[PDB]
């Protein structure tokens, strides 16, 4: 349940599924 | 939600892909 631990991977994931359309990052 | 939704259950990259710009 650890959402700051765990917010690490997603923007790691996002970065290799988004490629060159990048993504905005919001900790909502 | 994606927080909400990745974090307690596993997302596919199918999934992952409804966060791009
Ligand atoms: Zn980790």
């Amino acid at each position: 349940v650890n959402q700051h631990l765990c917010g690490s991977h997603l923007v790691e994931a996002l970065y290799l599924v988004c490629g060159e359309r990048g993504f905005f990052y919001t900790p909502k | 939600g994606i927080v909400e939704q990745c974090c307690t259950s596993i997302c596919s990259l199918y999934q992952l892909e409804n966060y791009c710009n």
